[PDB]
């Protein structure tokens, strides 16, 4: 699962 | 809906006002999706207007597998720089956890949050005292009422 | 940098518009279990002289990392042009750095030169003043990452 903050 | 939220836990609760939020989220994804899920946490500073809403953080998560998925959404604390007085953080405020797909929100989970400062009893203070009291943000604690979520779901188009 | 080794890096969309998000397809191997996530970052380096013009484009957390081969696509936002003294600063050769850290310690960096051109302009025929003052339509600016010549740097870190 890949998580990117804006 | 392709995506159903199964569980939301606040990992760190109560916490200091300035501590980042940690929401552990479990959801099921029922079919394949082309795009990421976009999660957002919004601090809602006033019950009467949106003028004091703050988008704390927005997290893109994907690609999304079928079945159960679980992750932690860690979000920044609220900014206090713009408030007319610091005591606006005290008392009950709101936090909204939402998810969108391809810019269309499909679920929103709202929580009331109690906020108290070490040394002060707000129930014993009249309104002018609350407005004027010197707030030490490092002594302010939040407590999210996480066993009482308001859950709203909106139909969206997905990949159809 | 013993536990994680990058095997391959491909730029999916190349050349591309300056405003197009970056897509890097990355294969690596994980030789042993890891407690934490890998933190990937892409950095736009706007000046070769100083770091004032560096922009962190995005940071992607990925985990948990299974043993063996892993493949994923790192999509990152384009650079912001709002702060530039002039838009033509985006033109000509700039740099992008792909890096990965574990528990806030960078262990690999892969650097690329990037050519940037605007439809209708030949920068080799222009003097420096002309380049500084020309009206840039960002919608007509294409980047081309020199993806066959990575500069690869590895940093020993502690892992678990």
């Amino acid at each position: 699962l890949a998580r990117r903050l804006r | 809906s392709i995506v159903n939220i199964l569980s939301v836990n606040v990992l760190n609760n109560p916490a200091k006002f300035s501590d980042p939020y940690k929401f552990e989220i479990t959801f099921e994804c029922l079919e394949p999706l082309k795009s990421d899920l976009e999660w957002k946490l919004t601090y809602v500073g006033s019950a009467t207007s949106q003028s004091y809403d703050q988008i704390l953080d927005t997290l893109l998560v994907g690609p999304i597998p079928i079945g159960i998925n679980k992750f932690v959404f860690e979000a920044d604390p609220p900014n206090i720089d713009l408030l007319p007085q610091l005591s606006d953080v005290l008392g009950v405020t709101v936090i909204l956890l939402s998810c969108a797909y391809e810019d269309n929100e499909f679920v929103r989970v709202g929580y009331y949050v109690n906020n108290e400062m070490e040394g002060l009893n707000l129930q014993e203070m009249d309104d002018a005292e609350i407005k004027k009291v010197k707030v030490d943000i490092s002594k302010v604690w939040r407590s999210i009422l996480a066993e009482k979520p308001r859950v709203t779901r909106f139909n969206i188009q997905w990949d159809n």
